[PDB]
């Protein structure tokens, strides 16, 4: 497992380190919407920051299952519920958290065990995956995951009202590559002297 | 627990696939064996029914008197290593000194058969198709004349960079192939893997690539399987300064190992364009020749 | 015994006299998915009733000066039945089906059509004509639906290929001294065990007459032609929020 | 370990840290019919994922002077997923279900619920109030959909029966500071092996605060409640047309 | 063929009631037994969690000093056919002179236990009930005298001419049941069967019996199965002319041969209504008593 | 916070079939991630410079 950036909103120097952790407030309890980021390992997107993003740019096809994994760094008197999916593909980017739920999805509670596992299955009509992007390459797009509330994040008084989560991905025993190759990032501008 | 009883004889869960026919050996054709005349009711090869669309049974025994004929004329050059692994012409890549196309010294090509008829039309017989190759690289001038310049190759596989320029950094292939190569050297030629996701070529591809609300605007991807583009074959003289030499690159693809589905028609028009079955609709040649008269040559 | 002929799957059931034998196209029968072959995880859903039974899509007419159509499976059921509706909301497919074509007259009629299928039955355009303008086909003649396209150059079958060897696929004529329909089974045919069923489109059914439509005049003109068809062992997978297209 | 749960049936998944055992309601489990109780011929259909699997219904509030709800079931699900696609074509129907509640709250909260699981609650009016004066209930409150309907006499729980012996049926509570879920099974309920989907209401789930909220300023007000539920063993039989209602 | 393994291990086709429990039978109440005190750790059955919805199981033992006793308390009054079967009032006819109701000297009663609380409150414990039953008949006039008059009896099924008039070809009952009697006579008794498509009678149906869309002026059809309307019962004087004598009739229902199904609570407000558990808004009464004070008796 | 990795997998958090996996991992081996030459120097010897 290595961390991953769904909140790779900011650019500048001072807060990059804000890329690692995305926030839960709290709301009122309609079943809101907090992120999404695409189950796609080998495209630009949060899953770079990976050793797991940056070895399928040396090997084209991919395979088998992944998991993703989330841990909340907030303090012991607070208590929620969330609604994570797995939208596979075809199927557009859902409006409300009642559409989202008709696909593969978890439910988790904040407690003792600060964490919880989503796992992405392996759903392809191929047996492998070359790398996807804008274009007809999205004939292997893998998905997108979407968290919302469940009920809400609840918190006595004398504790904080905001918190963070952090997310963690990787593999699983079924995952494979092959057809390597040389990757797109070349980190040199002229001769290194 | 499985307690009812149609979940007992369902015929759900059924992995086997039942053929009617199965294979049988045929090293040469079929020996022709002796008969006599017949004068019998209801026996009756000849009266057929084809509306069943199935071919007829009748042979030179049941019509007609014949001798024995022992035949041993073999099939074997009718299979399809002895009738594919010839190998032909499938792409052109030009490196002139100055002009419009490539005049920078290096040059991509998309893979791609699909450009030259005579081999696109021998495999657009197919529909799917499982082999390997074996790619041969002529250079030259174009007075034919053979110079001594270096080059060099380079198969850039899907979502990797693509060169930009003659002095790119793409060019260390330190993880994708490459090939360099003289002109006073023979050709060049090296072997090639099934490269797909899928488990066969498909050379008809009915349907889009994509979801997505189909405007007139994106119809140029109809016909469009990413399962097919096995990437880009980039190439360039070596060195810093241009070249003192202009060149042409010629590739022939030589297909081993093959496997075949699906016979299908055969093309009768004219070919125009790429992952593109169209036709000159006010140009429709017949299917072959013609003449005067039914009842005359 | 050749002639008369039923066939009963799920709660229907169809009836003829005047047939023929029944085809299996490219010799062998529809199945289920192996374990080998296959490669998503999740458990499918197998209805056996519901989606595998016969629907009737459209009632045509051929006149003398008719030239030709064709339908495009499974595009034909994906609005129609339980079976659309698990289409929508899944994105795995696979099936096979069953095809059954009428057309009926008298014993002073006469013709012949061909029924035919095709995989992977790309259209191509004219190019213009003249042969530069490059075009490219509609998204209604590429999934015209379940009310069939007609064609306009039915020698070339619109895609620069002769119809006098469309004989080589899964074929039935339909001459009317002898019989009146026409009987195809058809396995599932892709290189990958599971493919989508609303962008994919696996292959085609086609109904040119070679010899036209002729009679007297006191005789009915009106002589339909309808396209009965089954699905059969269908298999669905990815299930999410229903995709109309 | 009667604390920790989990809950795997479909594609999905539920988890719950500070929870309670499991309610089999009134003491079995499901069960698909069998051919001696059973009286119709056709061969039904059990798709096992595509309906067997959690819904999510809607996400109510919970104040201090809140009074009760009520939802009807299957009613809940005749127009979400494929369980809904299927019980409009088909006539007859038969299923359980497992049903999980949630509401969170913190250390310093207070509350008490109670879930309870009504076989034929029919809800009756008021009579005008004077007693006299006859009506009847309308269309929106007897299948008022996956949106619920709130009490207004759960004393009574709107039918002239108490609400202090709603537990001799399967009830479970929630108590803020002991647990914060409860998930109840329930068998298939009724006097006949199948039964129609959109007329028949078999059952209907209750949840009533007994024990008021109150909390301290400062503190997090909005304290919702979601209601999950699953299908299980579901079959189907008569195809026909879809019927809305 | 079922081949796959997914269809090997499925739990598709389970006619079997999985059951955690099981019945036991207990003619007596349970003999208390001995104990002793205990000053140990862990071992603690006072503290319950009631959230579960499950009932405590403390005992006397287990939370004081108890002695032996050897229970011999029968548990048989409890059962079902000895607290229903015991006859109670269900209908009344009236045949006056006379009046407005039934004049005629006819009658018809739709067959309807729902009008007579001691009985209705009893069978509204529970939801479905299967039972038999044994009906009796008690005619009389206002006064309670007796009088020397003949009556008929018709058992009218559903889908049956129901009759209009005392004259009519209804009575000639010979497919129908009847029974003639007098007053002289004792009181006419006979049995019934269980008489339903379905396996039950439930008294509570949650649910319209038609399809359609259900507007205002068809809501009256809201809690209605006509898997429990059981028919008509006609009742006429015999003759050609009117009679000398008012009468009323009195039915009584005994059930014999009961199961039963689903406890649920019992009625707290007074009834209205057949057929509708409506209740009056304004006149909530609680479910019992009330006093001063919870410190105080 | 123990710093492994997850253990959960697709058999016991849905429900999945039966597959059997033939995909190598052959090509992932590092001989088979290193034995792939490419540019390490440049020397040059030019006539005047
Ligand atoms: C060093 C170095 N390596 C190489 C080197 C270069 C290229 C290689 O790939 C050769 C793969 C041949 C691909 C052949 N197919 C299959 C399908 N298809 C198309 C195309 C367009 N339309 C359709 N409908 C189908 C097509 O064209 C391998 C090796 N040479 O230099
Ligand atoms: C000669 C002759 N034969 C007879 C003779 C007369 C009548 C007989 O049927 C007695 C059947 C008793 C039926 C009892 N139930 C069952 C359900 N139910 C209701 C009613 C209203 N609402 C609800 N929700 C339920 C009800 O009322 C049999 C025999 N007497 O004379």
């Amino acid at each position: 497992e290595t961390i991953l950036e769904v909140n790779n909103v900011p650019t500048n120097a001072t807060s990059l380190m804000e890329r690692l952790r995305f926030p839960v407030s709290a709301q009122a309890g309609k079943g809101e919407l907090c992120a999404v980021f695409r189950a796609d390992p080998g495209r630009n997107g949060p899953w770079q920051s990976t050793l797991l993003g940056q070895l399928c740019g040396y090997y084209t096809q991919w395979s088998g299952s992944l998991e993703v994994t989330f841990m909340f760094t907030g303090s012991f008197m607070a208590t929620g519920k969330m609604l994570i999916a797995y939208t596979p593909p075809g199927g557009p980017l859902p409006k409300d958290r009642a559409t989202a739920m008709l696909g593969t999805h978890v439910i988790w509670d904040f407690g003792l065990q600060s964490s919880v596992t989503l796992v992405i299955p392996w759903i392809s009509n191929t047996h492998y995956r070359a790398h996807a992007r804008d274009g007809v390459f999205d004939y292997y797009t893998t998905g997108l995951v979407s968290i919302w509330y469940q009920t809400n994040y609840v918190v006595p008084i004398g504790a904080p009202n905001t918190a963070y989560i952090i997310a963690l991905a990787a593999a699983q025993k079924n995952f494979t590559m092959k057809l390597c190759k040389d990757a797109s990032d070349i980190l040199q501008t002229g001769t290194i002297q | 627990g499985d307690r009812v009883a149609d979940v007992i004889e369902s015929s759900i869960g059924d992995s086997v696939s039942r053929a009617l026919t199965h294979a049988l050996p045929a090293p040469t054709g079929q020996n022709t064996q002796v008969s006599s005349h017949r004068l019998d009711t209801g026996k009756v090869p000849a009266l057929q029914a084809a509306e069943i669309g199935a071919s007829s049974n009748a042979s030179d025994e049941s019509m007609i008197e014949t001798r024995c004929v022992l035949n041993s004329h073999s099939t074997a050059e009718t299979t399809l290593d002895s009738f594919f692994s010839r190998a032909g012409l499938v792409g052109e890549i030009d490196l002139p000194l100055k002009g419009t196309t490539n005049p920078n010294g290096y040059a991509n090509w998309d893979i791609d058969i699909t450009g030259y008829a005579q081999m696109r039309r021998k495999v657009e017989l197919f529909t799917y198709m499982r082999f390997d190759a074996e790619f041969t690289f002529v250079a030259c001038t174009p007075t034919g004349e053979v110079v001594p310049q270096l080059l060099q190759y380079m198969f850039v596989p899907p979502g990797a960079p693509k060169p930009d320029s003659r002095e790119s950094l793409a060019w260390q292939t330190a993880t994708n192939p490459s090939v360099f190569v003289k002109l006073s050297d023979p050709p060049a030629q090296v072997s090639v893997p099934f490269m797909s996701p899928a488990s066969a070529y498909q050379w008809f591809y009915d349907g889009y690539p994509t979801f997505g609300e189909h405007k007139q605007e994106k119809d140029l991807e109809y016909g469009a399987m990413p399962n097919n583009m096995m990437g880009t074959f980039s190439v360039r003289t070596v060195g810093t300064s241009k070249s003192k030499y202009p060149l042409v690159v010629r590739i022939y693809m030589r297909m081993k190992h093959v496997r075949a589905w699906i016979p299908r028609p055969m093309r009768n028009q004219n070919y125009l364009f790429k992952a593109n079955p169209n036709y000159a609709g006010n140009s429709i040649k017949p299917t072959g020749a013609s003449r005067t008269a039914i009842t005359t040559l | 015994s050749d002639r008369v002929a039923q066939l009963t799957i799920g709660n229907s059931t169809i009836t003829t006299q005047e047939a023929a034998n029944i085809i299996v196209g490219y010799g062998e029968w529809p199945s289920y998915c192996s374990d080998s072959d296959a490669t998503a995880v999740d458990k499918p859903t197998r209805p056996d009733v519901s989606v595998n039974r016969f629907y009737t899509l459209d009632t045509k007419l051929w006149e003398k000066s008719s030239k030709g159509w064709y339908w495009k499976f499974p595009d034909v059921l994906t609005e129609t039945g339980v079976f659309g509706q698990n289409a929508q909301f899944h994105y795995l497919y696979r099936s096979g089906f069953c095809i059954h074509v009428q057309c009926n007259a008298s014993k002073f009629h006469q013709g012949a059509l061909l029924v035919a299928v095709l995989p992977e039955y790309v259209i191509g355009t004219v190019a213009g004509g003249t042969g530069t303008e490059d075009t490219h086909p509609p998204y209604k003649q590429t999934q015209p639906g379940a009310d069939g396209f007609e064609l306009q150059h039915p020698y070339v079958l619109d895609a620069g290929i002769p119809i006098s060897q469309l004989t080589v696929c899964p074929h039935q004529w339909i001459n009317l001294r002898t019989n009146n329909c026409a009987t195809i089974i058809v396995p599932y045919i892709n290189a990958l065990p599971f493919d989508s069923a609303l962008n994919h489109c696996n292959f085609g059914l086609l109904v040119v007459p070679i010899s036209p439509l002729d009679y007297d005049q006191g005789a009915t003109p009106v002589i339909p032609i309808t396209i009965t068809l089954a699905p059969m062992c269908s298999e669905f997978a990815g299930l999410r929020q229903a995709v109309t297209q």
